[PDB]
């Protein structure tokens, strides 16, 4: 019927002034776009077929070509941005913005998938999609009393389109346009779906991803114990971008950083420093890293909550990323916490990992293991106690790599470790 | 000791078609 069309025969029954035969042509070609391998989207352009598909996204009269003219359109959009911007340059976001308030659902879900993959092209198509005024009306889709009356993937496809108006950043979406998506989100980030809830996460995570008043955006709605809970959810999916937003977060301001840390956060890192999955190791050690920078009461919960031990296996044996971000957060915790803190995580046994490290090739990674080192060397000078430590890493085999590292391409490792040398050795 | 927000992200275009 309408399967195994080529491009001439759609163009032919397309270019035919017979509605019906315009459908078939349509669907044929809805049907060639949504083909596994290599669908044909630039022969459908090349033919000069968008005008016609948004002509007919505007046949009221004919809902079944609506639809089928809308599907190819989206899949015309999934592509590179010169094929959405060859879908955006034919009218189309007028035309699926009008179609978001169509009876049938199924059209108007089309709709929201196109718009969805037109606004994650790039910030440009998005902010060009919140000024023809979509968001108003896919807002009015989720305005219901419950949103587990909405069909699944209906709800999931709008979840998917509002976090894509959240993303990306040069320029970050509009204020007004993120104070208007943002409590409909947090609706949803207390919806039952996983998948509904995985992209509101990455939304948040988003819209998290900036300066620390987008962030107050954000936290001021209430939902950082709600991120906490999805951090401890079972499926990585969750995990990942409640991770990602929760590290987002305390990049912020220390009182940010404090509403995270009474949520509960913390309890949550021996497992999340521990996962088996890298990036979340990763991730996490990276999120300990800014928390070890704030101030010395935070310091003083990621001690309670028996975390420098976490944050010592990590040096010892992780992914080199993981254990940079560890190196990260070491340093930071030497520099912002009291001796009293220092010496504990002496005691905790960082000293040995810490120098195994200075054996790497990153000068970067050196420069701070020689910083956080330095802390330690003026913490136990406030204790007079430094030979102890000069024992503690020579007999570790630290004192071999700071005196090869004076030997070092960059500037600032020699001399660190030449000051270190010429003030402790 | 200071923030350090992260790394830019290398997938810049997120996309779906539908099958």
């Amino acid at each position: 019927g309408t399967v195994n069309w080529s491009v001439e025969d759609i163009v032919k029954g397309i270019n035919s002034n017979n509605l019906e035969s315009q459908l078939q042509a349509t669907q044929a070609a809805r049907k060639l776009l949504s083909r596994e391998k290599q669908p044909p989207i630039d022969n459908i352009i090349r033919a000069g077929l968008i005008p016609k598909f948004v002509s007919f996204l505007g046949k009221t009269d004919c809902s079944p070509i609506q639809f089928e003219s809308a599907w190819a359109l989206t899949n015309i959009a999934s592509g590179t941005s010169e094929q959405t911007k060859a879908v955006v340059d034919g009218g189309a976001i007028p035309a699926f913005i009008s179609l978001l308030a169509s009876p049938h659902a199924h059209i108007s879900e089309q709709a929201v998938w196109a718009l969805g993959n037109i606004a994650g092209d790039g910030s440009a198509f998005r902010d060009l999609v919140i000024k023809h005024g979509a968001i108003d009306p896919l807002l009015a889709l989720l305005a219901v009393p419950d949103l587990s009356t909405l069909a699944c993937g209906y709800l999931r496809n709008l979840t998917w389109t509002l976090s894509n108006l959240c993303r990306n950043k040069n320029p970050a979406p509009p204020l007004d346009a993120v104070e208007q998506i943002l409590p409909t989100l947090v609706r949803l980030l207390h919806h039952n779906d996983p998948e509904v809830l995985a992209d509101s996460c990455w939304a948040i995570s988003y819209l998290t991803d900036g300066p620390n008043e987008r962030i107050e955006m954000v936290v001021k709605k209430g939902v950082v114990p709600q991120l906490v809970k999805l951090l401890g959810a079972t499926e990585l999916p969750i995990v990942t971008p409640a991770l990602r937003a929760i590290g987002n977060i305390v990049t912020g301001t220390d009182e940010q950083t404090q509403k995270v840390i009474d949520a509960g956060a913390l309890a949550v890192f021996p497992s999340l420093l521990t996962n088996p999955k890298t990036n979340i190791q990763k991730e996490a050690t990276w999120t300990m890293s800014n928390i070890t920078a704030g101030r010395q009461d935070q310091i003083q919960q990621v001690v309670n909550h028996g975390l420098v031990p976490f944050l010592v296996g990590v040096l010892s044996k992780a992914d080199f990323k993981t254990q940079k971000e560890a190196a990260w957060a070491i340093t930071n915790y030497t520099s912002g916490g009291t001796v009293e803190q220092i010496v504990y995580l002496v005691h905790c046994g960082i000293i040995e990992p810490l120098m195994n490290l200075l054996s790497a090739k990153d000068t970067k990674i050196i420069q701070v293991i020689l910083d956080a080192i330095s802390n330690i060397f003026q913490a136990a000078e406030k204790l007079g106690e430094t030979e102890k430590l000069s024992i503690m890493i020579e007999e570790c085999g630290g004192l071999d790599k700071i005196e090869a590292l004076q030997r070092h391409e960059n500037e600032s490792v020699y001399k660190a470790s030449l000051n270190l040398i010429e003030k402790y050795f | 000791a200071r923030k350090r927000s992260a790394s830019p992200t290398k997938k810049l275009r997120y996309v779906k078609r539908r099958f």
